């Protein structure tokens, strides 16, 4: 499947009527091997720490989301696949240029590569954009190989608003997801007892990402 | 209501962000 058609058939309606977009199988086997090996020597080499809040107040961040991360270019030595499949990424959002709601995407964040290594770990409940920091989409890359959701749990578990049921996306390996970053999409990582990789982007719209960095410089 | 940004995930805020 070309970007394009990926994009115009399939993520476009796919985000603008449900806000949650789940392509498996994205790179292949072959391309998913090798970043699933860039991603254990970052974890092997020590270069994660722990997942930061937004706004830290009086608990630990521990307290509230149990992975350790590291921020990828994708241009790092060692680090050139995840740099393919961020440009794929990348690559898919340009397609969906102008059609993603009425967002104007026009850049992103860096990779956060995040390992929740197993022990009951998860991320309780949050929302990743909640006050407009210019982040719409989000978009997570799973590669756990032999990954087991019931017996190693680590469900990413996603309450679209005003929906029947809620979303259980299975961290598998090759996944790609795609959901709005705001209130519309409340999620949570529920309690992993295995290692578990994934690498997210997020997206922002042009205009409320501007909002956000004056808000932030003057705020 | 709580402060929700208290739970949402860390972004570098200025100086870091990608452009497509
Ligand atoms: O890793 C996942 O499935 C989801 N991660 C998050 O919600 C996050 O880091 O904000
Ligand atoms: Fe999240």
């Amino acid at each position: 499947l070309p970007a394009l058609k990926l994009a115009l058939e399939y993520i476009v309606p796919c985000m603008n009527k449900h806000g949650i977009c789940v392509v498996d199988d994205f790179l292949g086997k072959e391309t998913g091997q090798q970043i699933g090996d860039e991603v254990r020597a970052l974890h092997d080499t020590g270069k994660f720490t722990d997942g930061q809040l937004v706004s830290q107040k009086s608990d630990s961040s521990k307290d509230i989301r149990g992975d350790k991360i590291t921020w990828i270019e994708g241009k790092e030595p060692g680090c050139e696949t995840i740099g393919l499949l961020m440009s794929s990424m990348d690559d898919l959002i340009r397609h969906c240029n102008g059609k993603l709601g009425s967002y104007k995407i026009n850049g992103r964040t860096k990779a956060m590569v995040a390992c929740y290594p197993g022990n009951g770990t998860g991320y309780v409940r949050h929302v990743d954009n909640p006050n407009g920091d210019g982040r719409c989409v989000t978009c997570i890359y799973y590669l756990n190989k032999d990954w087991d959701a019931k017996v190693s749990g680590g469900i990413l578990r996603i309450f679209p608003e005003g929906k029947a049921q809620f979303a259980d996306i299975e961290p598998k390996f090759d996944r790609l997801l795609f959901f709005w970053s705001d209130r519309r999409n409340p999620h949570e990582v529920q309690p992993a007892y295995a290692t578990r990789y994934a690498i997210t982007v997020w997206y922002f719209d042009a205009d409320e990402r501007a909002r956000a960095k004056v808000k932030y410089l003057t705020g | 209501e709580l402060d929700l940004e208290t739970l949402a995930p860390y972004i570098p805020m200025d100086g870091e962000d990608f452009q497509l």
